[PDB]
């Protein structure tokens, strides 16, 4: 069962997610995510640092990110 | 053919070493390997298809891909190899290892940019083209995203582990593999990603030249539960879906197999094991 949808504006960014198995955007440009077997989940800009929710890896982005656009 | 410690380095080898990785920058070659590298990280999954990352072939299949850089920084220079980077002892910001002369040091706190080094983008030497946000400068945050490098105690616990992988052979999986990657247990290789930050933390993880000589460690961690492990060997051996079997062919190169890959000192030895 694949974690529920999610929409909201994270330090000025506007984040959301949605099941497809799931993608993120962060302010309309698609983020790579990938969930592990435990249920946690990565994502391109933080590949080796398991968080446990798609929002949580969304908002750890835009941490990252420091304001730049996701290509 | 011998990898030493980076903290060991003379002047004239860290010359020569960062002298053949700018080389292979300008002449694009370096690139391809951050792309490389980037694609097997996005496609492996847990639940899928896994050779690069998550699954037992993570380490010689890291092996064969440092051995390709290093073979491609000995057409620059003949003279240069790997260095390795021992966390477990060098784990400060004022290891020499992030030295001007070398790697450079830790991102300023605007926009973590390396400001000195050889790879500052400063230089015009170190652009950042294979990216997955619009950023084009090296980005460090050495300790800053996690506490602590691994100590010397936790890799011993994890050399320790008899066992190389364990079903489901992936980021679930007890064994040496799993604990030495760090998806499970105290955290080594994984950690460090996570410390020196930037793009280091990223599936563009080559970016940063530190990338080789953390790998080149970890390498050597596998040479070193080799030997406290005479009886221990790769797994699986056979019919794994979705695995590398020791005796089955890993891509991209698709003509090597983890069995070639067993045995390090058919390419290199260290400076001491
Ligand atoms: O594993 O990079
Ligand atoms: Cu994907
Ligand atoms: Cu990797
Ligand atoms: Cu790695
Ligand atoms: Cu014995």
């Amino acid at each position: 069962a694949a974690p529920e949808s999610f929409d909201e504006v994270y330090k000025g960014r506007r984040i959301q997610g949605r099941p497809a198995g799931y993608e993120v955007f962060v302010d309309g440009v698609q983020l790579h995510v990938m969930r592990n077997a435990d249920g946690s989940w990565i994502s391109v800009v933080s590949h080796y640092d398991p968080v446990p929710t798609p929002r949580a890896a969304a908002r750890a982005a835009v941490d990252e990110l420091q304001g730049a656009p996701l290509l | 053919t011998v990898r030493k410690n980076q903290a060991t380095l003379t002047a004239d080898e860290k010359r020569r070493f960062v002298a053949a990785v700018l080389e292979l920058k300008r002449s694009g070659r370096y690139d391809e390997f951050v792309r490389t590298h980037n694609e097997f990280i996005m496609s492996d999954t847990d639940s899928g298809e896994r050779t690069g990352h998550r699954s037992p072939s993570f380490l010689p299949w890291h092996r064969r891909f440092l051995l390709d850089f290093e073979q491609a920084l000995q057409s620059v220079d003949s003279s240069v190899t790997l260095p390795y980077w021992d966390w477990s002892a060098d784990r400060t910001v004022r290891a020499s290892l992030w030295a001007p002369d070398f790697l450079g040091g830790t991102g300023r706190s605007t926009d973590g940019r390396v400001m000195d080094g050889p790879f500052a983008a400063s230089t015009g030497n170190w652009p950042i083209n294979v990216r997955v946000d619009s950023r084009t400068y090296l980005r460090r945050s050495l300790g800053g995203s996690v506490a602590e490098l691994p100590t010397r105690a936790e890799v011993e616990s994890v050399l320790a582990i008899s066992a190389y992988d364990l079903p489901p052979y992936n980021s679930a999986s007890e064994g040496f593999r799993n604990h030495l990657e760090g998806w499970r247990g105290v955290n080594l290789h994984n950690r460090v990603h996570v410390w020196v930050g930037g793009q280091m933390a990223t599936g563009v993880s080559p970016n940063d030249p530190v990338f080789w000589l953390h790998h080149a460690y970890v390498d050597k961690l596998w040479a070193e539960w080799q030997r406290r492990h005479p009886d221990s060997a790769y797994v699986p051996t056979g019919g794994t879906p979705d695995v590398v079997d020791l005796n089955e062919t890993m891509k991209p190169w698709n003509t090597v197999r983890p069995a070639d890959l067993l045995d390090h000192t058919a390419y290199y030895t260290f400076d001491a094991l």
